[PDB]
């Protein structure tokens, strides 16, 4: 089970590749490649940005809070007189 | 030895003549073994065999046979 002369038993699988000096290694990789790399981030923008675009609200917001809380209150220097 | 009998002959003759378009002597052939040498063994086999490209098929129960790379890694030797 952990040697490759025994792992599994398969049956009527064939398999075809070339050796790598008869072939390019770099093949289709302008009209290929690309799309299908923009394929990929498609298929999975919208399960991940979105959050962390609610992240990066709450980090602003936050920032914004604490600055505008050091702020002077004119409500209380009203009344001082 | 193959040339025993009379089938081995005349196939030898149509044969040769196909490629060759004449029958080459026996008497030939020892003349151009002679001609072998060790040194003429090495230069040739690096010629056709050192550092090749081969090809493989395997019919069989065949899940340890090693994948390409391997195989053609070892066509050369490091020590060399
Ligand atoms: C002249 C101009 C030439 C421009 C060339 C641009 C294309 C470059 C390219 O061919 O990339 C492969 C890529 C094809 O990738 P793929 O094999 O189909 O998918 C798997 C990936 O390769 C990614 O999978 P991978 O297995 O091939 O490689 C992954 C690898 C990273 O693989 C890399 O590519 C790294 C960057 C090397 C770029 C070399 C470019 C050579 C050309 O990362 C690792 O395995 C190691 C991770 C270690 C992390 C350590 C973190 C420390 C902190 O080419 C493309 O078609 C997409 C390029 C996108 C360009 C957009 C341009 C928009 C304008
Ligand atoms: C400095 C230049 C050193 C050049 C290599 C000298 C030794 C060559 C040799 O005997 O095999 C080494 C063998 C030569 O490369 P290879 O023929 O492609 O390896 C085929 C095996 O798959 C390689 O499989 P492996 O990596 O597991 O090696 C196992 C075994 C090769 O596996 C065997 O089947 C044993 C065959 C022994 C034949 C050599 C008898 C020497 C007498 O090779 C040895 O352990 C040789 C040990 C010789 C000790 C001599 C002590 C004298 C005092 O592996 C290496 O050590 C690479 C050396 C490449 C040059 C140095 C590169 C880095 C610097």
């Amino acid at each position: 089970g952990r040697e490759f002369g025994n792992l599994t038993r398969m049956r009527h699988v064939i398999s075809y590749s070339l050796s790598p000096f008869e072939q390019r290694a770099y093949p289709h990789v302008f009209t290929k490649g690309i799309p299908n790399v923009l394929r990929r981030i498609r298929e999975s923008f919208f399960r991940v940005v979105p959050q962390f675009v609610v992240f990066y609200l709450i980090y602003t917001w936050g920032t914004e809070e604490f600055e505008r809380s050091k702020r002077k209150n004119p409500a209380a220097y009203e009344n001082d007189k | 030895s193959h040339l025993d009998g009379t089938t081995p002959v005349c196939e030898d003759i149509g044969r040769s003549l196909l490629t060759y378009g004449r029958r080459i002597p026996l008497a030939e052939w020892e003349s151009r073994i002679a001609e072998v040498d060790a040194s003429v063994v090495r230069e040739i086999c690096s010629k056709y065999i050192y550092d090749q490209c081969p090809a493989v098929a395997g019919y069989g129960p065949i899940e340890q046979l090693p994948d390409y790379n391997r195989i053609r890694s070892g066509m050369f030797w490091l020590r060399f």
